[PDB]
């Protein structure tokens, strides 16, 4: 019952800079050193720095000094970071975490996303993966939505409104050239179901407002 | 122990 | 100091023992190295640091141990939801400083399976947009290396192509997206991904025919 609650995602153009934050509840934050990490997109862990119970002191990763800085509220128990001169190479998840006295990190917030990138806030556009022969082998096949050109992350993705989740697979997202993202959910299904079941992929994009609902349906190829 | 590590440096 | 981890990779099965190395650049007192757990989607999760102290709540299957620059991390007896990324993590205290290696990927072993390779040509509503994104699906391979090539009209096409590979039936599945202008699109008529993977004797090419097959 340890509560790292952080702050919620945040876009940022380039050398702009942003504010994070941690609340704690359920423990005697006062006690605790807290630390911030991030990690990239399918990257590492990386450290960016600590600050004391009182919070007069800090450090700081070497790679982070100058451009980030720590402060704590006892009042509201709240971890702060600060980072300036923002680059798309800051994009990460920023994790606040509580040391134990170990030194280890025994409690860990859910984690900012932070996207820094000169795109703006786009809504997806939905575009049927459209099964045929082309995307069927043997009594499986393949079905899907491309969702693409869309940015911010996260989309959130699901089949006839979560009533499919057999055969399911929304792709991790990939950063294209533009500076926007794009998926791909898959449906594997039966051979027989093409043309038989109706097949809805559910979008929804918050950053932009948007929703998008997209019947797939079969192509004869 | 490795807090109170911390704490040494903070107070130096 | 630097930490590395190694393998980048291990596959193991659910029940086997698992070692996963950090070898720091320097020696480094094993009181100050400690081990965590990521998966995907999720915040990290200590497992065990110093002389092998399991994290409150850790089972008893998590070990660590090592000196000088060599330490690792064991699981005795893999769950299935062992199979995660674990980092380890060394910190100085003058000046307070921290590190991670850079992750070890714990993947479930399995037979080699070849990917069915479907492609889907693209969509009307993208083409009246003014755009055509090929999409080439590789679905249930094992192991996770793939290599996709796209061809457009038998030539070599490059510099437009993304793909996504999942995390891991146990298996990887991988979209390749090509994505052209509509007018690039209609220039040539033949696309075609050719995919390369250990479970293929040859490349398997699929294509298709733009306005058909
Ligand atoms: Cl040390
Ligand atoms: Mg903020
Ligand atoms: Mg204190
Ligand atoms: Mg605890
Ligand atoms: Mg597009
Ligand atoms: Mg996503
Ligand atoms: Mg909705
Ligand atoms: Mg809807
Ligand atoms: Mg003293
Ligand atoms: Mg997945």
């Amino acid at each position: 019952q340890v509560q790292l609650v952080q702050s919620g995602a945040e876009v940022k153009k380039p050398g702009a800079s942003m504010k994070v934050s941690c609340k704690a509840s359920g423990f005697t934050f006062t006690d605790y050193y807290m630390h911030w990490v991030r990690q990239a997109p399918r990257q590492g862990l990386e450290w960016m720095g600590l600050i004391n119970p009182s919070g007069s002191g800090t450090a700081y990763a070497q790679n982070f000094q100058g451009r980030v800085t720590l402060a704590r509220d006892t009042s509201t128990s709240t971890l702060y970071m600060e980072m300036g001169s923002l680059t798309s190479d800051d994009t990460a998840v920023y994790y606040c975490a509580r040391m134990d006295s170990s030194g280890s990190y025994d409690h860990w917030g859910q984690g900012t996303l932070v996207t820094v990138s000169s795109a703006s806030t786009k809504g997806p556009s939905v575009f049927p993966l459209a099964p045929s022969s082309k995307s069927t082998s043997g009594g499986t096949a393949a079905l899907g939505c491309l969702v693409k050109d869309y940015f911010p992350e996260p989309v959130t993705v699901s089949w006839n409104s979560g009533a499919l989740t057999s055969g399911v697979h929304t792709f991790p997202a990939v950063l294209q050239s533009s500076g926007l993202y794009s998926l791909s959910s898959v449906v594997t299904v039966p051979s027989s179901s093409l043309g038989t079941q109706t097949y809805i992929c559910n979008v929804n994009h918050k950053p932009s407002n948007t929703k998008v609902d997209k019947k797939v349906e079969p192509k004869s190829c | 122990d490795f807090q109170d590590e911390l704490d040494e440096f903070f107070k130096n | 100091t630097t930490l590395t981890q190694s393998p980048g990779t291990l596959s193991l099965s659910p029940g086997d023992r698992a070692t996963l190395s950090c070898r720091a650049s320097q020696t480094i007192r094993i009181s100050y190295l400690a081990w965590y757990q990521q998966k995907p989607g999720q915040a990290p999760r200590l497992l065990v640091y110093g002389p092998s102290i399991r994290a409150t709540g850790i089972p008893d299957r998590f070990s660590a141990r090592g000196s000088g620059t060599d330490f690792t991390l064991t699981i005795s007896r893999l769950e299935p939801e062992d199979f995660a990324v674990y980092y380890c993590q060394h910190y100085g205290s003058s000046p307070p400083r921290y590190t991670f290696g850079q992750g070890t990927k714990l993947e479930i072993k399995r037979t080699v399976a070849a990917p069915s390779v479907f492609i889907f040509p693209p969509s009307d509503e993208q083409l009246k947009s003014g755009t055509a994104s090929v999409v080439c699906l590789l679905n249930n391979f094992y192991p996770r290396e793939a290599k996709v090539q796209w061809k457009v009209d038998n030539a070599l096409q490059s510099g437009n192509s993304q793909e996504s590979v999942t995390e891991q039936d146990s298996t990887y599945s991988l979209s390749s997206t090509l994505t052209l202008s509509k007018a690039d699109y209609e220039k040539h008529k033949v696309y075609a991904c050719e995919v390369t993977h250990q479970g293929l004797s040859s490349p398997v090419t699929k294509s298709f025919n733009r306005g058909e097959c």
